[PDB]
């Protein structure tokens, strides 16, 4: 199951790495964002909110890109499994080596 | 007594011509469908509270309805605004 | 003019009726038509038909299924906890 | 044509004391900028939407200026992002403040004591008590009394009613052009429309929010302002190794332009 | 219609999304680039001006990787239907459930 | 080993008027800027590319000395991005000034 395992430890890592990505500074006094606000006034907090903010937004861009990549990697496996459930499930396909060997 | 507002009180929010278009904002709405109290004249006019603004919708055929108070204490240990609408003149 | 507004009370001359309501703090949708004049309008916060015009920026809302929020149960009190030195 | 009343607001018989600042609106009037910067009178000029320099060229629904006398020391206070007891209970410029901060010795104005000098949100006034006055004497560098006017700025759709000496020129129609209107400075074509501005509207807008459209400050007309014709070039070539002879496709774009 | 209109409306969404970030100010004290170069001389603007850059550039970057996804999209879809222009077309699809039920 | 000509500047008789300010170049020889930067004899060494510390390790093409005496409230004016009427008319830094002032 070596391909399905991956899928879900892809996506669970994926998801893994965005959360510990909240207990990265980016810079900011803090990654919790309450220390910022318990600690500061917002003329200085907003400076380090705005790292915070611009370091998840980036982070949560960047898995949402991944997620796109692999959402189109997960279609086409999609497509491809729709097409052999069409092609050999509801029928018997003549493509050689597209339904197993033989 | 007591009526509903239905989809009333709406405002140009800014002095920025736009058209054919769905634009959106944040400003101070009389909400839509809320609660309207309806006063008479019969044989008063009791100073109301103004909360975040007001909406003064007043059907009329005396043109007897020719001012408004606003302020805090309306009672000159503050300055208050009056409005007068005198036959023709909005006057302030 | 500066003044700030806590009350307020209508001139009539003795010799009628007037329905006053009141504002909040709203988000609302706007139907500006061709001659740049407001001809409808949505409440966003009415109810959830008037927050999905809200969130689709749209007048007709098609069927479906929207998100138009993220509810969260909201905190009860406030709790304070000290070393009791 | 009017001028403003800066002569006055900078010379006013006396500023008031901070617990109470004086607050004057200006408006319907043209304002040397350049004439108050320029001036030898200015201990400190600290401005923060806009650069002393630039202002000129740029014009505003109103001016308000906020007069009071402070201690030379607490100038401090007078900034976005500066505290203080002063600078809660009784003063307070927003952490995004769009004006001028303008400040000098008043030694030999407002010393006497002069006990009249009490102190104590954005722009809140205020009227155990958490209240306090200098003294200020003849004999006072920095604990002497100095006089402060705050210019705050104001940029609502409105028509302007404070401007810089900035001299009109003609309208010019169905050209590329440079213009500026009011303060709005850009870039385009301006036409005559008909798009009609209900009588209180000053611009017109698209999904952008750039200024599809205005009304003439002079001649109340309203003026599309098309983009100037732009476009990409493309040099379309055989092989260098054919011939070094090449054509110009300017994109979109009419000959009657290139 | 719904797969080209919603082809069409996606495009124009992401258009008029990267169109309206030309508004959206990123932390600059305006998102008018002409009000803040009439409004400031280059030591103050040129920090307002690299939030505005840095918001703009990430808003297109975020606009051109969304349409290299919707590319692929689009370029998967357009194989597929060349595929079913050369099978089903220009020829008869032994293929079942390719070129329709049937 | 020539050592640099810094008597003749700092320990020049008269310093010019700011209107017309001196210039020196100083090429072809050995500079302990540690000689400066430990004197006790200046109130400001700000350094606006480099750190006085680093200097020792680092070396250039050409210094040039700028020499002038002005009223100790302008001070401020002598840095990049800064104004004033001095800063207008006669002595504008450029706004990425690799340098000390002293
Ligand atoms: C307008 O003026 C009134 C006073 O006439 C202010 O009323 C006080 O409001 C605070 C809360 O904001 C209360 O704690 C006080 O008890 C009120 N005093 C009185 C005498 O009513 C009011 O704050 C002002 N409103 C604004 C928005 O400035
Ligand atoms: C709201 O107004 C309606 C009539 O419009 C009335 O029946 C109802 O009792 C009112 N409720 C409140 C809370 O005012
Ligand atoms: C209205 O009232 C003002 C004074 O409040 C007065 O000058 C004016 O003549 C009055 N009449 C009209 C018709 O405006
Ligand atoms: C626009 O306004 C004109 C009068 O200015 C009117 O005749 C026309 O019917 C209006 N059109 C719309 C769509 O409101
Ligand atoms: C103050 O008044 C004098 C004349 O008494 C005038 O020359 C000066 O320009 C005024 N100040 C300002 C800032 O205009
Ligand atoms: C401006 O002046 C012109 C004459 O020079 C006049 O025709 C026009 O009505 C005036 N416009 C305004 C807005 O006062
Ligand atoms: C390029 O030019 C050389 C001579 O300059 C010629 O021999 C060759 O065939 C040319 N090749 C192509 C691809 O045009
Ligand atoms: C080019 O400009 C002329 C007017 O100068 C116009 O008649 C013509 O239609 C234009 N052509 C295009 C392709 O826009
Ligand atoms: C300047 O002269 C003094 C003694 O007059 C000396 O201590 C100092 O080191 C000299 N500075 C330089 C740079 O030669």
């Amino acid at each position: 199951l070596g391909k399905l395992q991956d899928v879900v430890n892809q996506n669970a890592q994926a998801l893994n790495t965005l959360v510990k990505q909240l207990s990265s500074n980016f810079g900011a006094i803090s990654s919790v964002l309450n220390d910022i606000l318990s600690r500061l006034d917002p003329p200085e907090a907003e400076v380090q909110i705005d790292r915070l903010i611009t370091g998840r937004l980036q982070s949560l861009q960047t898995y949402v890109t991944q997620q796109l990549i692999r959402a189109a990697e997960i279609r086409a496996s999609a497509n491809l499994a729709a097409t052999k459930m069409s092609e050999c499930v509801l029928g018997q396909s003549k493509r050689v080596d597209f339904c197993g060997k033989g | 007594a007591y009526t509903n507002s239905f989809t009333r009180g709406v405002y140009y929010p800014d002095k920025v011509f736009r058209s054919s278009v769905l634009h959106s904002t944040q400003d101070l709405f009389l909400p839509f469908f809320s609660n309207v109290t309806w006063f008479h004249a019969i044989h008063d006019n009791p100073v109301l509270p103004f909360n975040d603004g007001v909406y003064f919708a007043s059907t009329e055929k005396s043109n007897i309805i020719r001012g408004w108070i606003f302020g805090t204490t309306l009672d000159s240990k503050t300055q208050s605004l009056l409005i007068v609408n005198n036959a023709t003149n909005v006057v302030i | 003019i500066g003044i700030n507004i806590t009350r307020f009370q209508t001139l009539l001359a003795l010799h009628a009726a007037y329905y006053v309501g009141y504002l909040q703090p709203r988000t609302f949708l706007l139907k500006y038509n061709e001659n740049g004049t407001i001809t409808d309008a949505v409440d966003c916060a009415l109810d959830p038909l008037s927050e999905t015009k809200c969130t689709l920026k749209s007048f007709t809302v098609e069927k479906g299924i929207y998100q138009t929020s993220n509810f969260r149960v909201q905190p009860t009190e406030s709790i304070v906890r000290f070393p009791n030195i | 044509t009017n001028l403003c009343p800066f002569g006055e607001v900078f010379n006013a018989t006396r500023f008031a004391s901070v617990y109470a600042w004086n607050r004057k609106r200006i408006s319907n009037c043209v304002a040397d900028y350049s004439v108050l910067y320029n001036s030898a009178s200015f201990s400190t000029f600290k401005c923060y939407g806009v650069s002393p320099t630039k202002l000129n060229d740029l014009c505003f629904t109103n001016v308000y200026a906020d007069s009071f006398v402070i201690r030379g020391d607490e100038v401090r206070q007078i900034a976005p992002g500066q505290t203080g007891k002063i600078a809660d209970y009784n003063y307070k410029l927003p952490d995004d403040f769009t004006g001028c901060v303008i400040a000098w010795n008043s030694n030999n104005l407002d010393s006497k004591g002069n006990y009249n000098y009490l102190y104590r949100k954005p722009f809140e006034r205020d009227i155990y008590f958490p209240l306090q006055s200098y003294g200020f004497q003849p004999t006072n560098v920095g604990y002497q009394p100095y006089r402060v006017v705050v210019l705050s700025f104001e940029l609502l759709h409105a028509p302007a009613t404070v401007c810089g000496p900035k001299k009109s020129t003609n309208l010019v129609k169905n050209k590329c052009v440079n213009f500026n209107f009011n303060g709005l400075t850009g870039t385009g074509v301006l036409t005559e429309s008909n798009k009609k501005f209900l009588p209180f509207q000053q611009f017109g807008r698209d999904i952008a929010d750039t200024t599809d459209a205005v009304r003439d400050p002079q001649t109340l007309e309203i003026l599309d302002i098309t983009p100037c014709s732009f476009g990409g070039v493309s040099v379309i070539t055989p092989g260098t190794n054919t011939s070094n002879q090449v054509a110009v496709l300017y994109q979109d774009v009419n000959c009657t332009e290139v």
